């Protein structure tokens, strides 16, 4: 701008940050124990336990 | 008093036990020094017989 003269932006922007897109991830080891968290799980077990 | 014992003993193991497992650091710190009184009631026998906890004959000792 101190040597050429500008307009009013045309099109304004900004950084911006790319990635691969998520894929439908390999199934885990274990992944069966997905429908419900961990804590229920371990609720489960010592409920057991203590029944 | 023999058939009535390792109940309380493991029991309050299991109480360590999830203490431990749900990462209750406080409770479990606690609760250890009674564990290890039992551990070490249960397995030393101070008794010379060393068969049983209570024995009759070593029982009625004022002591």
């Amino acid at each position: 701008e101190e040597v050429i003269d500008f307009s009013k932006p045309f099109m304004s922007l900004g950084i911006s940050i790319m990635i691969k897109k998520p894929q439908k991830s390999k199934p885990g080891v274990f992944s069966f124990l997905d429908p419900l968290a961990y804590e229920i799980w371990m609720c489960i077990v010592f409920a057991y336990i203590g029944v | 008093l023999r058939k009535l014992v390792v109940p309380e003993y493991s029991i309050h193991g299991l109480f360590c036990l999830m203490f431990l497992c749900a990462a209750e650091w406080v409770t479990l710190g606690l609760n250890i020094p009674l564990l290890f009184y039992h551990l070490w009631r249960y397995f030393h026998r101070p008794a010379d017989g060393s068969e049983v906890m209570y024995d009759a004959v070593s029982i009625m000792n004022a002591d």
